[PDB]
């Protein structure tokens, strides 16, 4: 190729190398900021468990350990894919995995429940022929508590009613920056839980069933609450990564190109002087 | 009617070089990509189809106004080519008045014979 | 000799919009190396897909290359290869694999190699 | 010539200002096309509010450009546009549309211009 | 004195490019970066005005012993053209000793000399 189109790929390569590290610095700083968060809810979470795993069991209730409940029906679940892109094959495994089960398990193509949470979920959706219930255009990188509080109430309503027999999900949790893996747990129906009491009065001027009533959609809330400020940070750990291995990609073809450049350009000069010595001999 | 299309394909050649990462992009940065795209495909032309300036102009105007920003990409050229014998048919006072005044004619003139040319044409 | 008046409207159109196709996958390979295939567009990665296997489809089997490989050769009419690359663009064969287009004749040859590998 | 002792400190330190006003917003261009300004902290907001300006204020109609355009030219003295670029560095025009700055001589007329256009 | 001003100045430069986020760590990035950002500060000089070895030894002890870390950046050269006024003032001793020896002084010594210099400076 000639050393023109090889200035221009160069000087490509270069804008290219700068966005995508410019990129990996806003994706760390939002991965720094989403961690203060993940470590803050904790208590809160923590509280409510404590006190659902002492009261909730012995009794029947909204949320309290159902079976068969409906059980030809749909089963809530909840698909959490990035915002944005250039993050990786994590935004396309995480379609993948929810759909080679539930897609594959549920025949009737009514009888299944999903709901999505990022912007990606509905765009792939297009392609999909799944019927979503709701969802949400754009989260702002900030906890968004709120915003997602009356999402988690419809979740819980939307249980209720036996339209949903089990509300289930599939996120990604980082153990570190380079490592997410992604989760395949059941929430609602209350099929794992742990003994906590230490307790003879919390509260409990109702009766058991109404606290049971009264305090489990809480607790589901708080566990969405916390899988979406893990997924969130997820989101980020993948992004920071993708924007650095593409940065080291994109200076490699540059060392390569540019030595490739400097190689060719010295048979122009030993040319030149070639035919300024002939020039000069033949005379 | 060329300057607004210079700065407009300025505009365009600067964001082509962000147009690589989608759709994940600010709005009015892929407005002006939808701009950009539909000029660059009013510039192409075939081979020996002289065009009269005045049907360039009137072209040109109506890309660069707005009025082409619904039509689909894929549509321009067929768009320009029904233009014409629309123009050839109806509006003969408009390239007159261009031809002999080398001036744009009235504007609401314009503008409603355009949108009257766009309530017959028809998408694919 | 590639004008519309000579050799046909739908030729012309077929051959400019397999260049165009070649072209595009071209320009995507500096984008592909670097970012890799997952990040592009839903539309780059269906030229890519199609690019690839025109690209493979233009080969063929020779009478005179017999002598390097067993394979016997085939002569395509010019209405096979418009026909089969036009079916190419429509998207009509994007559910075989890239090999099955390699060193064939008429696009027939394709789907026989492909059954014959399992499809 | 751009020196302290040259051309004065306040011309230095206003000139320096626009100078390193400009090279920051050098490197905020490709992010804000990816991701918007909201994006960005609070101040680099502002650096790009006023480096838009100055960008636009730094140009000038000439007099020679008539033949091209038809509006007259200007002469703007030293001391006039050092005035000018410290009044728009610290952020007295910053509620101004940013077409007001373009091909303009001094500060005044940029002013006239919004209230020609209804500000 | 020279090695740890080097090891500053040579770990304050690939930090720079993680400079997009501000605090990572108060080790790697507070630290670092302040006293890093302190030794380019007293790196650097006017025009044609040099100025003697001792006081060259003296200042970048300072800097590197910490006696400007609860210095603020845009004040260390007003800082560092004090301190040379105040070592002509008070420190022929410090200068002499170093003018003849070609050796540190007493550390003890030079950091009650600095501490007292510390005591009158007024950050503005």
């Amino acid at each position: 190729a000639s050393l023109r189109d090889i200035k221009t790929r160069i000087n490509a390569t270069k804008k290219t190398s700068q966005i995508t590290k410019a990129m990996e610095m806003v994706s760390t700083s939002k991965l720094n900021r989403a961690e203060q968060n993940a470590k803050s809810f904790v208590p809160y979470m923590e509280k409510i468990q404590e006190v659902v795993a002492n009261v909730a069991l012995g009794a029947g209730g909204a949320s309290h350990p159902m079976l068969v409940s409906r059980p030809v029906k749909k089963t809530g679940y909840l698909v959490i894919t990035s915002d944005r892109g250039l993050a990786g094959a994590y935004n396309s495994n995480v379609l993948r995995l929810v759909y080679q089960t539930i897609q594959k398990r549920h025949a009737s193509p009514d009888e299944y429940a999903i709901i999505v949470i990022g912007r990606v979920g509905l765009s792939f959706f297009r392609k999909r022929n799944m019927p979503v219930i709701l969802d949400i255009t754009r989260l702002p990188d900030q906890p968004s508590f709120a915003d997602i509080k009356e999402i988690a109430r419809k979740t819980v309503g939307l249980f209720a009613d036996g339209t949903f027999d089990e509300l289930y999900m599939y996120y990604n949790h980082y153990v570190s920056a380079i490592q997410q893996e992604v989760t395949e747990r059941k929430l609602l129906p209350l099929t794992d839980l742990a003994e906590n009491k230490q307790r003879t009065v919390y509260e409990f001027e109702p009766s058991q069933e109404e606290i049971l009533d009264v305090l489990l959609p809480q607790y589901a809330e708080s566990l969405i609450y916390g899988a979406l400020l893990d997924a969130k940070a997820s989101e980020h750990a993948a992004r920071m990564t993708a924007m650095k291995n593409a940065t080291d990609n994109a200076n490699e073809l540059i060392r390569t190109l540019t030595l490739s450049y400097n190689r060719a350009r010295q048979a122009a000069i030993t040319q030149e002087i070639t035919e300024i010595v002939a020039g000069a001999n033949a005379l | 009617v060329a300057g607004t299309l210079r700065l407009d394909l300025a505009a365009y050649r600067e964001l082509e070089a962000f147009a690589q990462f989608g759709s994940d992009l600010d709005k009015a940065t892929q407005a002006k990509l939808a701009r950009g795209a539909r000029t660059v495909e009013v510039l192409k032309q075939d081979l020996h189809q002289p065009i009269p300036v005045e049907k360039q102009v009137l072209i040109i105007y109506a890309l660069t106004r707005g009025f082409l920003d619904d039509i689909p990409v894929e549509d321009v050229r067929r768009f320009e080519k029904e233009f014409y014998l629309f123009l050839d048919q109806n509006g003969q006072h408009l390239l007159e008045h261009i031809r002999t005044t080398k001036d744009l004619p009235n504007e609401d003139d314009l503008n409603k014979a355009i949108e009257a040319f766009k309530k017959t044409f028809v998408v694919s | 000799a590639l004008a519309p008046e000579i050799v046909g409207e739908e030729h012309y159109q077929v051959a400019r919009k397999v260049q165009q196709t070649l072209q595009r996958y071209k320009e995507l390979q500096d984008i592909i190396a670097i970012l890799g295939m997952d990040e592009l567009s839903d539309e780059d990665k269906l030229v890519v897909h199609r690019a690839r296997r025109i690209q493979f489809f233009l080969s063929q089997n020779f009478h005179v290359a017999e002598q390097f490989t067993g394979q016997p050769g085939s002569y395509v009419p010019v209405k096979e290869t418009v026909r089969g690359f036009k079916e190419i663009l429509e998207g009509k064969y994007d559910h075989l694999p890239e090999d099955a287009f390699r060193l064939v004749g008429r696009i027939e040859e394709v789907v026989e190699k492909a059954k014959a590998m399992g499809v």
